[PDB]
């Protein structure tokens, strides 16, 4: 509600109580920093794989 | 017209057409955490600087 002295999150964050305890995975922590790879994966269908 | 004191906040100043009145008291209402203390602080800081 109020954290005096610096910035912070202001939205309502759904949290969970589990065996570990408090767990909070805010949706505002996701970032678009994804290392890409040049390898290819095999679907298992030869025709579909060759189509691309 | 009446006197007005800019508060540094450009958007608020242009909304008020100059800023808060000069020589008159102003009330800032709001629950805890709304930002009244910061509003006053930037008021003073911008006025001085
Ligand atoms: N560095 C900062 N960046 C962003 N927001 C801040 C920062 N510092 C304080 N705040 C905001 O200021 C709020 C408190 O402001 P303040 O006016 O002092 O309390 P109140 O609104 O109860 O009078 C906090 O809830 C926080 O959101
Ligand atoms: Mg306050």
């Amino acid at each position: 509600v109020k954290y005096r002295g610096t910035a912070h999150g202001t939205n309502e964050y759904p949290f969970l109580i589990d065996t570990d305890g408090f767990s909070v995975l805010p949706v505002s922590a996701l970032g678009l920093l994804h290392q890409v790879h040049e390898e290819r994966i095999a679907s298992g269908v030869p025709d579909l794989d060759a189509m691309m | 017209g009446i006197g007005k004191s800019p508060t540094g906040i450009q958007g608020f100043d242009e909304l008020t057409l100059g800023g808060l009145p000069t020589g008159r008291p102003s009330l800032v209402c709001g629950s805890a955490g709304c930002g009244k203390t910061l509003f006053a602080s930037t008021f003073l800081i911008n006025g001085v600087r």
